[PDB]
């Protein structure tokens, strides 16, 4: 390869390298507050008895559509994505905008409402799968938006990471090239001296 | 490059100043990870130096580890067995730090000649754990280990 | 600097101008269908 | 070397949290990102008009104790030419202790204080 | 290279033509991020037209910043601020495309000639946001704003 | 280098071998994206030939443009019809691998001289997906595509 | 800050003791 495309090339991963690593630390920013919120919402769900739009996200959307799609042979916005081209006909209702900010028990009620008329938080690395019905669908949502967003921090940080060994190969990869630019347009120099 | 690469194989160690430790109030500001030495070997410095500077080389490195997933996930959510690392790690780090006699005049502290055997038996002590119940800066700027128990005692007494 | 991604040229620069050419062919044809409807009501 | 020792730090803490704000976060976090691209409106200045050390102290006096906060930050190149005028006309013997002295006094700070303070309650006339 | 790199200093204004901005068909394909001029100036030209430039050059040179976020996160992630950026900047983009009367032959449309007023009022509605309704087809290959609007017509009661 | 570089022209057929392939593991590490021939041609070697001749490098380089995403962001982030073609080249990878009479003193297993008809049948069914629920080891240093079967039905 | 907290905390034990 040349030295300006490995310039370019060089430039782009850095880039691409430091907006995934902002958005480990927006990432655990928005954990760090779901799973605040989420200790009194263990109490108020245990007591009494889906994904997101935002993509990146690990195995969030692969896992809940591998049991939802499991339970066919018993019988967010990305959800219908991956479904829809497989099952368009069991589709009632759908809804968008979730898993951007924290969904409270107002946007939480909105569900519930419309109905009439999920993978639980284990840890950071490892997860899986009227009123009432209120409090089911609120303890659902909680658990899926802490597991989607460690995912995330984890997911940003590999990609970091992995871009950052890519920038390491390419840092090599100039250096060697660099030095070889020199030496070669140099001995054009020379010799074109020399033949005088 | 030609020009360091020359160099390089003439080297016997290196001493890599940093900002980054500069910036932690530590002087000299030496980078304990990045500066390396050949003569760093059981069979030449002896085996006690070894252990006890790998044992060092170990914690800050585990430190360094343990220090981001703060920064990730939080203060606690670490197992104690870690918190006791990253404590005696401070203290280390600090204990690194040390006033020179040719500083006295712009800084005020007097300076100090750490012998070879007083260096050793000082950071080996730390690591075994027999100063944990002192603080953190206890360990800043002193010689021996033995100023270090000696700064720990005058607080207490005009403590606050 | 800025605009590094798009000018390498790579899957990431192809990727990134066909999700913009994607995002506003759908735009494109919302406000074509607001112009209908303002055109005509 | 008073106000742009605060500045080079508060700038350097900006720096770090640079491509955050481009795409909620805690009040601290909100300080930074709030002082950091006002601080960097000021650092914008328009050709062929040099700034004296006295009149310069002043413009960062303000931006870096959080007077500019509170104000939006399209208004930051306004609010400089109407407090720069403002000082320059009214208040050449503040500007006449900073050349002498060369250091802002504990009077002089005072003093800065009360014609800033009173400059930004009544600016969008 | 060496060649043109010297002749930069015995220039007063140049046109730096870009390859990048060709191939998306955009003609005449000017960088408007690397062509300069030294009567650009607010006390030469005015700071009406001053402004209304240093704007475009400001929103096109953020819309590049974007474009790298762009490319892992996607469109419909962005927020209403970023999104509103994108969507005047690619505007701005294919609005500074123009015919040439000498290029009928390989276009196919009618040449053109905006007057200096026509094309500082023209970006200086655009950045204001007085066509965000319309399409940013209609913006490509036109003469003044007047024709941006005449084409938006068209592609209207075709759709 | 000008050395090589010029000896190309003096070539009905070139066999590049990589360095990175070789690497990998799979021998012999001849690159399909870059090897080439003149009698390769739909009138002499046959359409059936031909077509799955470039249906494998058509995959191959298919699966080398997607490396930057996968590097990345990962397997998870690309679509369904990007995973099995993704899945499918890495077992056409592995199933151009094949063991060497002469390198049976180095290696340990035994050499393999596949026939001309056999070769086009076994990549034409990996292509039109008859082995897509097999692993890929199964494809690693065999002949035949009947070994392949065999190797996998030895694992469970 | 939690360290800098264990350092007061420590130095209240070794107040009361020495």
């Amino acid at each position: 390869a040349t030295l300006k495309d490995i310039t370019r090339r060089l430039k782009s991963i850095k880039n691409i390298q430091k907006i995934t690593k902002s958005m480990k630390m927006v990432a655990a920013a928005k954990y760090a507050r779901a799973e605040r919120e989420l200790k009194p919402a263990r109490v108020y769900g245990v007591g009494s008895l889906v994904s997101s739009d935002r993509g990146l996200c690990g195995a969030i959307h692969s896992s809940v559509a591998k049991q939802m799609k499991s339970e066919a042979a018993n019988l967010g916005d990305k959800i219908r994505s991956i479904l829809h081209r497989t099952h368009s006909d069991q589709f009632l209702v759908t809804f968008k905008e979730v898993g951007r900010r924290p969904p409270t028990f107002g946007d939480a009620s909105v569900i519930a409402l419309e109905l009439l008329n999920f993978n639980r938080f284990r840890s950071v690395i490892s997860y899986k799968t009227e009123y009432s019905l209120a409090n089911i669908i609120y303890y659902s949502l909680k658990e899926s938006t802490t597991s989607e967003q460690s995912a995330r921090m984890t997911a940003m940080d590999n990609a970091s990471k992995n871009a950052s060994e890519m920038i390491d190969k390419l840092t090599l990869t100039f250096n060697r090239t660099r030095q070889a630019v020199i030496t070669k347009e140099l001995i054009e120099i020379i010799s074109g001296a020399a033949a005088l | 490059d030609p020009a360091p690469a020359t160099t390089f194989a003439h080297l016997d160690a290196t001493t890599v100043l940093s900002r980054a430790i500069a910036e932690l109030g530590i002087y000299p500001a030496v980078d304990p990870l990045d500066s390396t030495s050949r003569i760093m070997d059981p069979n030449i410095v002896g085996s006690e130096h070894y252990d006890v500077a790998r044992g060092v080389q170990k914690i800050l490195q585990d430190y360094k580890s343990l220090q981001d997933i703060i920064a990730i996930l939080g203060m606690d959510e670490l197992s104690e067995e870690d918190k006791l690392t990253v404590s005696r790690a401070r203290k280390i780090q600090r204990f690194l730090s040390q006033p020179f006699q040719v500083a006295e005049v712009f800084t005020g502290h007097l300076g100090k000649l750490v012998p070879l055997k007083e260096t050793i038996k000082g950071f080996q002590q730390i690591l075994a754990g027999e100063y944990d119940h002192l603080p953190e800066q206890a360990f800043y700027m002193v010689g021996p280990i033995e100023e270090a128990v000696a700064k720990a005692d005058k607080l207490a007494e005009e403590h606050s | 600097s800025a605009g590094a991604v798009r000018d390498a040229g790579g899957a990431f620069g192809k990727r990134e101008q066909a999700e913009e050419e994607r995002y506003f062919r759908a735009r494109a044809k919302e406000q074509l269908a607001a112009l209908k409807k303002h055109h005509e009501n | 070397k008073q106000v742009a020792g605060t500045m080079k730090l508060e700038l350097a803490q900006y720096r770090e949290v640079a491509a955050f704000a481009q795409f909620d976060l805690d009040a601290a976090t909100q300080q930074l990102l709030s002082r950091g691209v006002r601080l960097t409106e000021l650092l914008k200045q328009g050709q062929y008009s040099p700034m004296a050390i006295e009149e310069q102290v002043a413009v960062i006096y303000a931006g870096v104790r959080g007077y500019l906060d509170k104000l939006e930050p399209s208004k930051i190149t306004k609010f400089e030419n109407a407090f720069l005028s403002h000082v320059i006309s009214q208040h050449q013997a503040l500007l006449g202790k900073i050349r002498t002295d060369g250091k802002i006094s504990e009077e002089s700070d005072a003093k800065l204080k009360e014609i800033v303070t009173n400059f930004l309650a009544g600016f969008e006339a």
